[PDB]
């Protein structure tokens, strides 16, 4: 059982970074896979980033030179960089684990446990 | 990271392996020109053969003293049998030796080392005799000490050749061990293989592949340069011109105080080695031994060597100076012999402390390919195809040897050494427990995950199939030596 | 224990050929010196050749270059081969043994040999 708990939002002009930082409380993170959804008013929330306990890292398409990922397992937390904003951005942003898995990792089906919410809105 | 110190640790491990199966190579095309370069009919050096022992299986100490009388070389002076202790239980193991070669067996009062007179009459004064000594048991030192003063006082010996009790000599092992002493004026002694033909166990094949490599190998880079560090123990042949000098200060050693005698061979070598002379091995003489079986037994014995090796791999060192620029290698070896043990700890105390499983399976990997290619060489070399055994090599060393280096370094200061093995038993059962419960997920979509775990499971197979050709070949009756094979048909009709 | 049976010799006229074989019955050891013994009629034991097992060669003075020796050490049986035969040279052979146990020295004594054959001819 780990607990996730997101934070970093509010308004930024395209540009901007605006740090997401997702936090996790559980017996041991650092065997947790952990990935990044964005929440888009539709499309039900495309797959963004990961990375796996090997510290190996997935991104998505066309966020390849705008998003960076990483983890920390001292303070277990993801912070998820972001660089180069535009405004199709606009929308939450959903931390998800995994413990036991297999090769779909691009699906919400597969990720157990699941975040609440890191709204994020950029303007023009 | 991890890098500099698996691909390190695999390039030290291999360069130096490669480098002794060159020299090796080097010295047998050496020595086979000194024998083509050889008549035929040659008896040149009037050896004189010993052998001490101590209870050492009835039926085992008829086949030496057999292989012995019918070994072929035309000059050999007498027969010098020492039997450790008197008792009714010494008693027979003289008569033995008197079914198999005459009624000469005396029994001197005292042992000839504690004796104020050490020369020779005891009770001896026939020297066209084969004789067997009954005497008070100090030791293979004391014992050997007695064999050296009989085989001296015979102006007409130049050479002795020892041998174990439990060993059996080939035709012509004494033949082709005594040459290269005629060889050379610089040669004082020369080494002998010494296989093993008990190969009906599991740990009594491992050492013997392991026997093959620490002599034909190991010993046989060192006779390039002519600076062996350790003659042969069971078999062996020394000039009378370095043992009646070196005699008196082999039988004497105190290391740091209390006097204690074990391996004497070594200190034989050693003391050879340290007067400037030069010591060769020659493959061609080849003799039998049998093999420790129980673990516990293996483990005491290496730990015995171990305690051995730990005090004179100094003087081995230091006895660099007297020997010329041929020397440095003596010096390099004892390096070697020390560094890659620590490395080896070190390498498993970070492995074990670091867990990571693309930092494990690695190790693994790049060992069990190190490893074939060694048991690939040992194959080729002795065209057997059963050396692929050697593979199993490291689970016996990394059992064994490793808790014996650490009892004998903590010595050299039941429980009196198998608590350190069973300590180390259990602090590797601890590393792999927390290791694969610290890691304990699954990943299939990461590459890396999927690299560790079909690396491991792949090791795994492998050996499992290697475990299980070795069962198949145990028994369908593959495993035992062809001389096993003829001495268990010789035990069942005696 | 070791039994040696020894076949050959008949009729010799002037320079004749013959061979001689002894067959042995026990273990040899290839250390142990093998040798014939001739016996003329109303003479003591001479010798004439010996060789140990494991392959040393020797004669004796008046049959050098006439008799060699041959041992097969594998039918455990020994040939001697006789060339230019002489009229004085009639008497009865005898192939004996010797164990290198008390000693391995090589001694031409008729009473080093513990074993003995059966005379022949
Ligand atoms: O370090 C040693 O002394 C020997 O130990 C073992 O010899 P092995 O014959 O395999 O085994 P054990 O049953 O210990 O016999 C030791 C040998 O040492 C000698 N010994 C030992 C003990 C004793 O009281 N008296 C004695 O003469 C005998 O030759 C005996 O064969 C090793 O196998 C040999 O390579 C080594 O040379
Ligand atoms: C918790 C369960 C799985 C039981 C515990 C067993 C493992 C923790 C052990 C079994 C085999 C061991 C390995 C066997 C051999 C080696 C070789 C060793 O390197 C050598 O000793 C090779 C040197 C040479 O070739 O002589 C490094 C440690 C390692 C990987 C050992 C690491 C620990 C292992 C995997
Ligand atoms: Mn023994």
């Amino acid at each position: 059982q780990v607990q996730l708990v997101e934070s970093g939002g509010g308004l930024v002009q395209a540009g901007g970074s605006l740090k997401v930082s997702c936090a996790a409380s559980g017996r041991a993170f650092k065997t947790y896979r952990m990935a990044w959804f964005r929440q888009a008013p539709g499309k039900e929330r495309e797959f963004v980033s990961g990375i796996s306990a090997l510290e190996t890292t997935y991104y998505a398409d066309s966020v390849k030179g705008r998003f960076t990922i990483s983890r920390d397992n001292t303070k277990n937390t993801v912070s998820l960089q972001m660089d180069s904003l535009k405004p199709e951005d606009t929308a939450v942003y959903y931390c998800a684990a995994r413990r036991y898995g297999g090769t779909d990792y691009t699906t919400t089906g597969s990720y157990d446990y699941w975040g609440q919410g890191t709204q994020v809105t950029v303007s023009s | 990271s991890a890098v500099w110190g698996i691909s390190v640790y695999g390039v030290f491990v291999l360069g130096f392996y490669i480098a002794q199966i060159v020299f090796s190579e080097f010295n047998r095309m050496r020595l086979s020109d000194w024998i083509s370069l050889r008549p035929d009919n040659w008896n040149a050096t009037r050896v004189a053969v010993i052998i001490a022992g101590y209870r050492e299986d009835p039926f085992m100490f008829k086949k030496c003293l057999e292989s012995v009388r019918d070994s072929e070389y035309g000059n050999v002076a007498r027969l010098i049998c020492v039997i450790d202790g008197d008792e009714e239980e010494d008693l027979k193991m003289a008569e033995i030796y008197k079914q198999v070669y005459n009624d000469n067996v005396k029994k001197p009062g005292v042992v000839l080392c504690e004796s104020e007179n050490k020369n020779g009459s005891t009770i001896d004064s026939d020297v066209s005799k084969n004789i067997c000594i009954l005497q008070p048991h100090r030791g293979k030192r004391e014992s050997l000490y007695t064999g050296f003063q009989l085989a001296s006082m015979d102006p007409s010996v130049h050479a002795v050749v020892l041998i174990d009790s439990d060993t059996v000599l080939e035709k012509n092992a004494i033949l082709e061990v005594v040459y290269p002493l005629s060889c050379d004026p610089n040669i004082k002694a020369v080494a002998g293989e010494c296989k093993i033909w008990n190969t009906d166990t599991i740990l009594s094949m491992l050492v013997s592949w392991r026997y093959f490599s620490a002599f034909n190998v190991e010993r046989g880079a060192q006779s390039l340069w002519k600076t062996v560090q350790c003659v042969g123990g069971p078999l062996g042949a020394y000039t009378i011109d370095i043992i009646n000098e070196i005699k008196d200060p082999w039988i004497t050693q105190t290391f740091l105080g209390n006097k204690c005698t074990y391996g004497d061979n070594r200190r034989l070598t050693n003391e050879v080695l340290m007067r400037g002379k030069k010591i060769v091995y020659t493959p061609f003489a080849v003799g039998w031994s049998d093999s420790p079986t129980n673990v516990m037994r293996y483990i005491v014995q290496q730990t015995r060597w171990s305690k051995s090796w730990c005090r004179e791999i100094w003087y081995t060192l230091g006895s660099a100076w007297k020997h010329g620029f041929s020397g440095i290698y003596l010096a390099f070896e004892c390096m070697y012999q020390i560094m890659y043990f620590f490395l080896v700890m070190y390498l498993f105390s970070y492995i074990a402390i670091k867990a990571d499983i693309r930092a494990q399976t690695a190790t693994v990997l790049v060992s069990t390919l190190v490893t074939i290619i060694k048991s690939s060489y040992l194959a080729l070399r002795a065209k057997n195809l059963k050396a692929f055994y050697f593979v199993l090599y490291t689970y016996v060393y990394f059992f064994c040897m490793i808790p014996a280096r650490i009892t004998a370094m903590f010595t050299m200061f039941w429980a009196k050494q198998f608590l350190i093995t069973y300590m180390w038993w259990a602090g590797v059962l601890a590393a792999g427990v927390y290791s694969i419960v610290d890691n304990w997920y699954f990943d299939w979509a990461d590459i890396q995950y999927r690299f560790a775990l079909v690396g491991i499971c792949s090791y795994l197979v492998f050996v499992s199939i290697v475990l299980v050709i070795y069962l198949i070949g145990k028994i369908t009756t593959w495993n035992y030596t062809p001389l096993q094979k003829e001495l268990i048909e010789e035990r069942y009709l005696h | 224990q070791v039994q040696l049976v020894e076949s050959g010799g008949g009729l010799v006229q002037a320079g004749g050929s013959l061979r001689l074989a002894c067959a042995a019955s026990g273990r040899i050891f290839s250390s142990d010196t093998l040798a014939w013994f001739r016996r003329a009629p109303g003479k003591e034991r001479e010798f004439v050749a010996a060789s140990r097992w494991s392959g040393g060669g020797t004669d004796y003075d008046s049959v050098k270059g006439r008799f060699t020796f041959s041992r097969d050490n594998t039918f455990n049986t020994m040939c001697l081969e006789m060339n230019s035969l002489k009229p004085e040279d009639t008497a009865v052979y005898y192939c004996a043994l010797r164990t290198a146990r008390d000693s391995y020295y090589y001694t031409r004594n008729p009473t080093g040999y513990d074993y003995w054959g059966q005379g022949t001819q």
